[PDB]
């Protein structure tokens, strides 16, 4: 790894990219129903996104907080993990930073071909269906951030560690979705799948 | 290094 800061402008990018995906996240996976759903335009395209204002909140109140962390390089995983009835994990989409040594060299240039790069994201979301197994009905979501080894900004919006049950996911089938190696990070979307749900 | 999770529950709808 290296030690570099991420800064506002990749930051607020990366935030406003995890928002449109965990919107499509939820939509594409049926954790909430097609009707709170109605279409918006991101990255130059019609993506689904939730009308509930308080679902809309929550996902904002959430990304509000892992976003100075982005800033300063200071997060390695953000996932979000969808939990049966039973609150045990069914499916995990996680989102992958990292920084590794020489990256910038050969890389893609995110700030300048961002609906380009992110596109692809929200294309490979859109159609993970097709690698996936219907989740049971009565599923509900969280996000996980795992913070670096090297949070509470928001008024009445506190963290916890999340308990071994939010994460303990027994047999997973793994599914990469798409890789984005740009200038200051790299990041990594892929799909964990419990085996029979 | 967490993980850390929001304390307050996803709305239902």
């Amino acid at each position: 790894r290296q030690d570099l800061n991420f800064g506002q402008v990749v930051a607020d990018v990366l935030c406003e990219f995890l928002e449109v995906a965990v919107h499509l996240i939820l939509y594409v996976r049926e954790v909430y129903p097609v009707g709170i759903f109605q279409k918006r335009k991101k990255y130059n395209v019609p993506v689904q996104m939730s009308c509930h204002p308080e679902l809309n909140q929550y996902i904002q109140d959430t990304l509000h907080c892992v976003k100075p962390l982005l800033e300063k390089n200071d997060v390695e995983k953000v996932v979000v993990v969808i939990l049966d009835k039973e609150h045990r994990p069914v499916e995990k989409f996680v989102f992958e930073i990292t920084q590794p040594p020489l990256l910038s060299i050969s890389s893609d240039s995110l700030l300048s071909h961002v609906e380009q790069l992110l596109a692809a994201f929200i294309l490979k979301i859109s159609v993970c269906d097709a690698v996936l197994d219907h989740n049971p009905p009565g599923c509900t979501f969280t996000v996980l951030v795992h913070t670096r080894e090297a949070i509470q900004v928001i008024k009445d919006f506190p963290w916890i560690l999340a308990d071994e049950q939010d994460v303990h996911m027994h047999d997973p089938r793994l599914i990469p979705l798409k890789t984005m190696t740009s200038d200051i990070l790299k990041m990594q979307l892929y799909v964990e799948e419990r085996a029979h749900k | 290094s967490g993980p850390w999770k929001p304390a307050k529950p996803a709305p239902s709808v």
